[PDB]
């Protein structure tokens, strides 16, 4: 049900990266501001920034004549990288109540917002009407706690999670300052979402898992797929430093037993040190290859190996408070399965607010 | 004795209870005001040749547990590395 | 190619907030001469400067993380990049333990399940390289002394 933008279901490098060192798995999801080499920020001394009110109400305008001229229902407009700008579009913000949570989304991808409302015994005025986000009648509550009668509860709803978010608004000192490296650029903010604890809805494989080295398999045969597709000479032909530029980690015997298959290398003649495409070898349609590995899967990897990085960092406890130990306990209550103690040390708080996903009997 | 609606029971309610503590604290719009085992340390001896002739040795003590830690733990596995 | 955006906090002063709030609601380009951000190349010093008023600066990292998420229907947002770090203007001190809601504040301390500072691998790092580079290490693990 939930529609990525064509950059997040096609696992773009910028937005969904083939290798994270350790560096860039401890900054993982808090990107620090890095310094430009070439471009008008790279020079030192001040900077104007400059407001954009004009472009946002300009794209705003365009969107809804494409819109209007598609008929008039709902359209899907985010086709492009550029189209995830910040500097377009009614921008909210969404913070996060854990410090390191078991999913999280990578830019690109969607996320829902729905209002469930218990109706009050009897007769009831309607539900308390919100900004953002459509209105459902809860009878069974999604999250581990049920709602009172007459309480509407916002909740962000994706493939990874569930989570209750809580609508605050922003300080009155606070903008935001979008830099690229042209220039900086300002906007105002209204809007400030507070995430609760998240309900995982997908889970987060272990490490040396059969999910994980599947997954790990398949996301090289993805990328080999699509610079197969990217290549200009007929016979299709790639070369094999530009997949040790992306996966420097592997080994080079996994890579060549995913070319073996679909590709051989030729040394001499024409096409040399060049893997060309088999002759007989049909490359996968865009369907396909988007059938191969889902979003989600990157992002449940990702969370496996920022917290592998955490972990052996710090030299059992906190083996239980690892995401896939919590996403299993998760799921397995959510089936019946088992049950959790809600008082634990996976508590995310660290007090008694927030719960503790892990698996008694 | 129970052992399943009392358990269960029991898990259900704080379920609810937590969730109820979880929701009221978030939306609150309050202002909130601004508030070894061994016992052991570690010190290395370094040996090192100056410019022209010379020997001089440096005592360094560690007396971070954290940096002893890591320290050692890759001393360990080079002594079982060879 | 597609480099992602980064997108940050600027915190000002409350009547250079209300200054900066007017003149970026009004939408002329006469806020891009007042306002200008300069970043020293510590990295985590600047001048914001308002109406050409030099103001203090510091960035710094806050505890949570942010997500700035668009939408076009309000019913379905797309997450358009994570925001970790503030400019707020007036190491450890880079570090802002409080959150920007209100019902974050002391977060870092209350609300945080304790965290390592992942800092000790660079030290650690520093202190092999003097190893090899040596002749004759000795070492004991010691007592009070």
């Amino acid at each position: 049900i939930i529609q990525h933008s064509i950059p997040a279901v096609e696992l773009r490098q910028p937005f969904f990266p083939t290798h994270m060192g350790p560096i860039k798995l401890r900054q993982f999801h808090r990107p620090p501001l890095k310094k430009y080499s070439f471009g008008a920020l790279s020079q030192p001394g001040p900077h104007s920034v400059q407001p954009l009110l004009k472009h946002i109400k300009k794209k705003a305008k365009m969107r809804e004549q494409e819109r209007q001229a598609s008929g008039g229902g709902e359209m899907f407009f985010m086709r492009t990288p550029q189209d995830l700008t910040g500097k377009d579009g009614d921008l909210i913000l969404a913070e996060y109540s854990e410090e390191n949570g078991p999913l999280m989304m990578q830019v690109g991808m969607a996320t829902k917002i729905k209002n469930y409302y218990k109706r009050k015994p009897g007769k009831d005025p309607g539900a308390p009407d919100c900004k953002y986000g459509e209105t459902v009648y809860c009878h069974t509550s999604p999250f581990l706690g049920s709602l009172h009668p007459g309480q509407l509860l916002q909740a962000f709803e994706n493939n990874l999670f569930r989570a209750p978010i809580y609508l605050h608004k922003m300080p009155e000192t606070d903008f935001l300052i979008i830099r690229t490296r042209q220039g900086y650029y300002i906007r105002e903010l209204v809007d400030i979402f507070v995430v609760g604890q998240q309900c995982p809805l997908f889970e987060v494989p272990g490490p040396n898992s059969k999910r994980a080295n599947t997954h790990i398999r398949d996301f090289l045969q993805v990328f080999i797929y699509r610079l197969f597709w990217k290549s200009k000479d007929r016979p299709r032909r790639i070369r094999m430093e530009d997949i040790k530029k992306a996966f420097p980690s592997h080994s080079e015997s996994s890579i060549r037993k995913r070319l073996k298959l679909c590709a051989d290398f030729k040394r001499t003649g024409m096409d040399s040190n060049w893997w060309v495409l088999k002759s007989d070898f049909r490359l996968p349609t865009e369907e396909e290859i988007r059938a191969m590995v889902s979003p989600e899967q990157c992002c449940a990897y990702y969370s496996m190996i920022a917290a592998e990085q955490r972990l052996k960092d710090a030299g059992d406890d906190e083996v239980r408070t690892a995401p896939w130990n919590t996403t299993r306990a998760f799921i397995a209550a959510m089936k019946g399965k088992c049950l959790l103690e809600v008082t634990g040390v996976a508590d995310p708080t660290g007090c008694g607010e927030g719960f503790s996903y892990v698996k008694i009997p | 004795r129970f052992s399943v609606a009392e358990h269960q029971e029991r898990y259900k309610e704080e379920c609810q209870r937590i969730f109820d503590l979880q929701n009221k604290v978030l939306s609150s719009t309050e202002v909130l005001s601004t508030d070894s085992a061994t016992g052991r340390c570690l010190k290395i001896y370094r040996t090192f040749r100056d410019e022209e002739g010379k020997e001089y040795v440096r005592c360094e003590t560690v007396r971070k547990p954290a940096v002893i830690d890591a320290y050692v733990r890759i001393r360990t596995t080079k002594d079982e590395e060879f | 190619p597609h480099e992602l955006e980064s997108q940050f906090i600027l915190r000002l002063p409350p009547e250079y907030a209300s200054t900066v709030r007017r003149a970026v609601q009004s939408g002329h380009v006469n806020l891009k001469d007042r306002l200008t951000i300069e970043l020293h190349p510590d990295g985590r010093h600047g001048i914001v400067r308002v109406d050409r008023v030099p103001l203090a600066s510091k960035l710094v990292d806050l505890p949570c993380v942010m997500e700035s998420l668009k939408t076009i229907d309000k019913k379905t947002f797309y997450k358009t990049a994570d925001i970790c770090q503030m400019l707020v203007s007036t190491e450890k001190k880079f570090i802002w333990n409080h959150g920007i809601t209100l019902p974050l504040k002391n977060v870092r301390k209350r609300r945080f399940r304790k965290t390592a500072k992942k800092d000790v691998e660079k030290e650690v790092k520093r202190l092999l390289s003097t190893d090899a580079e040596a002749v004759s290490t000795r070492w004991e693990i010691i007592a009070e002394d």
